[PDB]
């Protein structure tokens, strides 16, 4: 229920100690999208290019829990 | 060197190039006042249609190149007679260098480049002989080395080349932390005197560089005095020619909203200096 | 010039008006 | 009051009227991601240079602001915004100071212009 | 011709609804980014509150400040008064340009203050600086 | 390191509004309310071109080849290419438009 167009700003709240988990979709249609859990909202961003997806992964702080598809 | 005399031009001394007896005298107001050892001016260059940038002659009484805002140079032969103007240059060509063994003679243009404009072998109205490149800025100015083939260029990219007028490529370009701003070559001492933008003149062994501090403002042009190989004139933008030594490299030896822009170092005549004073001094 | 510029190198980080206190006492 | 672009597309400085200089970062959020009020007098223009990662701000005060703006585009480096001069001794006519100022396209010259008639080099 | 340089009218419509002001300067003809009869005003936001006897200097100061401001105003929006203010010291200040950077606009501000301020001590235009009820 | 200031460009009778230096670097293009527009070189710092032709503001063109600059004068904009460049610049900047 908020989607975040803002590289940066997805990886600060991802920082913020509200955060909970992350989770990774891999749709069909090849975008894949980031959605970080948070205490009171489910901040997802949508990424069109696949190495920015992996590097903004890679991006993530390693004590955030990351989760594959669903 | 105490002052001799001062001669009076029409506008700001672009350029200077003091011989025995000939001192070519180039000014924006786009006229080469050939002034003698007295002061007396033989000849002045007339229907340029530019603003003229340096002076540089071949020898004295003889082929004496004057370059002008239009990207041309003009060669009068001294009451100067214009006997082929080299032009090709896609920018204004901000300095020339004269040699008077090699026909090719090197000048550096504002268009990053360093075109060798020769009197009878240029592509003739004349494409310089070689057309140098490879400075990523415009080339200030252009000063040939202890060997004819080789002429130092220093510019706006911070970077001296050697380039060699031979092979028509920069053997080495030593770089800096300023851009540089004007180049002389000494042969006696072996090394190329910069003037970089920082108020520093740096002398770079062609084979490295030993700054000197001191002026007020940026340095616009440089000349060893003929008298003293160590001793070395730089006339700078705060309207002062500071003289420094090699040995000594505390500051200058002795110096002597006005900007000084052009030096030239006569055995002879002594040391000449010009610049926005539009007044062209000579000290003995 | 290092003193200088740590006069204009208060770009926030410094909490809510706190470091003027010091300054300033 | 004026805008500049970084060259490399990602990053605004906002000159405005409030004496204050905004630095957006379009990866970073929508709202500016610093704002400066060094200037005591209104803002008028501010010039990036196109190569080297400095740029300043020219107020009526006239005192022009000397900025370094480092920026990476790797993604945990956020972009180093840090004074480094603060040109002063410019008279101010009518209310009127350092109207334009703008960058040369290699070095690190700048070209500023007074209400005065002045244009002063700094190098 | 009722609107004239030092003639104090009414602001009907805006932010500023009910604020009396002094015609600045009347521009009737028009202008190319403004194509109606404007005139541009300098005017009291916050008019100065009350005083007494029993008050000492400091509160009378504190109360005694004025907030002005500086409005360009359609002649419909205006309401011409009988009263007429003085502008001394406010002749030539105001211009297209002064409108345009915010940096004359900012000084005209203080200068019309300053001025508003002035006039206030003196005891003169008791209409124009008491607040109007409605 | 932007030090203090060396350079003075005078002349300018009036508040200068707006600035340009060409991307060559060499020529410095300048107008304010005098509506006189010259062309400074920052290597010497001579004000060559003097002809004046409200300068609200002016820009080069990005083009090295054709430098050509636009000044906005009131509500009108002229696309000005000084002959102080070697005429096969004033050739190449005709084609744009």
């Amino acid at each position: 229920p908020r989607q975040i167009s803002d590289i940066k700003q997805f990886l600060e709240i991802a920082r913020r100690k509200d955060a909970t988990s992350a989770r990774i979709k891999k749709n069909t249609n090849k975008d894949v999208k980031f959605k970080l859990r948070c205490s009171k909202y489910l901040y997802t961003l949508v990424v069109a290019d696949a190495k920015k997806a992996e590097k903004l992964r890679q991006s993530l702080p390693p004590d955030l829990t990351v989760t594959e598809v669903g | 060197p105490a002052y001799l005399a001062s001669f009076s031009h029409d506008d700001w001394i672009s350029g200077i190039q003091l011989t025995s007896d000939t001192i070519l005298t180039s000014s924006y107001d786009g006229i080469a006042r050939v002034w003698d050892k007295s002061g007396e001016i033989k000849f002045q260059s007339t229907g340029c249609g530019s603003s003229l940038k340096s002076a540089s002659w071949h020898i004295p009484n003889q082929s004496f190149l004057t370059a002008s805002l239009d990207q041309k140079i003009f060669h009068w032969v001294i009451s100067g007679i214009l006997q082929t103007l080299f032009v090709g240059h896609k920018d204004i060509v901000e300095r020339v260098r004269s040699l008077e063994s090699s026909s090719v003679f090197i000048s550096a243009s504002a268009d990053n480049t360093v075109g060798i404009w020769d009197f009878e072998r240029s592509p003739e109205a004349r494409s310089p002989l070689i057309l140098c490149e490879g400075h990523t800025g415009p080339v200030m100015d252009i000063v040939f080395s202890d060997d004819p083939s080789v002429a130092y260029s220093v510019g706006q990219d911070h970077t001296i080349k050697t380039w060699d007028l031979i092979t028509g490529q920069n053997v080495d370009s030593k770089i800096t932390k300023a851009p540089l701003l004007c180049v002389e070559k000494l042969t006696d001492l072996h090394l190329v005197i910069c003037g970089s933008s920082a108020r520093h003149i740096v002398v770079h062994d062609p084979r490295v560089s030993h700054t000197l501090s001191g002026h007020k403002n940026l340095v616009s042009g440089l000349s060893a005095s003929p008298e003293n190989p160590y001793m070395f004139a730089s006339v700078s933008h705060d309207n002062t020619c500071r003289v420094w030594d090699v040995r000594a490299t505390s500051g200058s030896i002795y110096t002597i909203w006005d900007k000084l822009f052009a030096v030239d170092w006569n055995k002879s005549i002594g040391i000449v200096t010009g610049g926005t004073d539009k007044q062209l001094q000579i000290n003995q | 010039k290092e003193e200088k510029e740590a006069k204009e190198l208060s770009k926030m980080m410094m909490s809510n008006k706190q470091r003027k206190l010091y300054s300033k006492l | 009051s004026s805008l500049s672009v970084h060259s490399s597309g990602d990053h605004v400085i906002i000159g405005s009227y409030d004496k204050r200089l905004c630095w957006f970062d379009l990866d970073f959020s929508s709202k500016p991601y610093k704002n400066l009020r060094y200037h005591s007098r209104a803002l008028r223009d501010v010039s990036y240079h196109p190569s080297l990662p400095l740029f300043c701000s020219g107020s009526d005060d006239g005192d022009v602001q000397v900025f370094h703006g480092r920026v990476y585009s790797d993604l945990l480096a956020n972009p180093l915004i840090v004074p480094l001069k603060i040109l002063r001794n410019h008279k101010v006519v009518d209310n009127v100071g350092v109207l334009s100022t703008c960058w040369h396209p290699k070095e690190a010259w700048l070209f500023s212009a007074g209400a005065g008639g002045e244009i002063r080099m700094w190098t | 011709k009722i609107l004239k340089p030092g003639k104090v009218a009414l602001i009907t419509r805006g932010r500023f609804a009910g604020k009396k002001v002094v015609i600045l300067q009347a521009i009737d003809q028009g202008s190319k980014s403004h194509p109606f009869g404007h005139a541009v005003v300098a005017g009291v936001e916050r008019y100065p509150l009350k005083v007494t006897k029993s008050m000492g200097a400091k509160r009378i100061a504190r109360r005694s400040r004025v907030k002005p401001f500086i409005k360009v105003v359609n002649y419909n929006h205006l309401m011409p008064t009988r009263y007429a203010l003085e502008l001394d010291n406010l002749k030539g200040l105001i211009t297209a340009d002064t409108f345009k950077e915010p940096t004359q606009r900012s000084a005209a501000r203080k200068t019309v203050k300053k001025t508003f301020e002035e006039k206030y001590q003196s005891g003169k235009s008791a209409w124009f600086f008491t607040p109007l009820r409605f | 390191f932007p030090t203090r200031c060396t350079n003075v460009f005078i002349g300018h009778k009036g508040r200068v509004r707006c600035l340009s230096v060409h991307v060559s670097g060499n020529w410095l293009a300048s107008g304010g309310d005098d509506g006189v527009l010259r062309i400074w070189e920052v290597m010497t710092g001579r004000c060559v071109w003097k002809c004046s032709l409200i300068i609200q503001s002016l820009a080069w063109g990005p083009l090295s080849d054709s430098p050509v600059l636009a000044v906005a004068v009131d509500e009108t904009v002229y696309f000005i290419t000084p002959p102080i460049f070697s005429d096969e610049q004033i050739e190449a900047s005709k084609e744009l438009f």
